Parts: C-alpha cells; sequence; structure tokens
C-alpha cells in the first residue's frame, strides 16, 4: 500500500506499513513498532503535527 | 524511575501490554527503542508499552 517515514529515535527511516505488527496513536505522536523481513525489527514514532496527515490517515485505521 | 500511565490502551497483540490510565510500570529495558519493555507494578505481567501514552513520575 505505502511506506511510512518515520524518526526512530532519531534514525530517519521509511519502512511500509505491511510490515507494521500494531499502531498505538496518541493524539499528538504516533508510536508503532515494524517487522523487517531482513532479520532486523525496530519501532517508530511519527510526529502528527510534524508529519503529512496523509500517511497519519493510513497508521491509525477504524477499528484498529 | 516510575511511569504512570496517563491513557489506557489495549493491546493489539501479546507483545504489547494492555494497560490503564495510572497504571505503573516499571521499565526494565528503557534502550530497546521507542517502546521499552517494562514490568507493571500491579500486575506484574511483562510487555512492551508505548512511550507517548506513559509519563515518568
Amino acid at each position: 500500500m505505502a511506506t511510512v517515514k518515520f524518526k526512530y529515535k532519531g534514525e530517519e527511516k521509511q519502512v511500509d506499513i505491511s510490515k507494521i505488527v500494531f499502531v498505538t496513536r496518541y493524539g499528538k505522536q504516533i508510536f508503532f513498532r515494524y517487522d523487517l523481513g531482513g532479520g532486523k525489527p525496530g519501532f517508530g514514532v511519527v510526529s502528527e503535527k510534524d508529519a503529512p496527515k496523509e500517511l497519519l490517515q493510513k497508521l491509525e485505521k477504524q477499528k484498529k | 524511575t516510575l511511569f504512570v500511565a496517563l491513557y489506557d490502551y489495549e493491546a493489539r497483540t501479546e507483545d504489547d501490554l494492555s494497560f490503564h490510565k495510572g497504571e505503573k510500570f516499571q521499565i526494565l529495558n528503557s534502550s530497546e527503542g521507542d517502546w521499552w519493555e517494562a514490568r507493571s507494578l500491579t500486575t506484574g505481567e511483562t510487555g512492551y508499552i508505548p512511550s507517548n501514552y506513559v509519563a515518568p513520575v
């Protein structure tokens, strides 16, 4: 579908939404975890203020 | 350093832990990344907790 960009503790990276396990939006900052097939999982945080809303609408969907 | 949950959140998997507002967690590994694995002081269970939903006391 799409590749979400985040700042993993300062490490700017883009991971496919299809590789995300769970998404937890706070209403200010979105935190989630992804599982890369390259044998390297990690976490990702996206600001709901410093990032395009288009991608934010893909992270937290209805009944997530 | 105890962390208190500002908002309630139900886990979507067994990786993340479900908690309610006022929950106190014992941070085990904060160097794991964004999500930290902590042990609840009330239940005593382990799991990943969202740093955005908790606040340090």
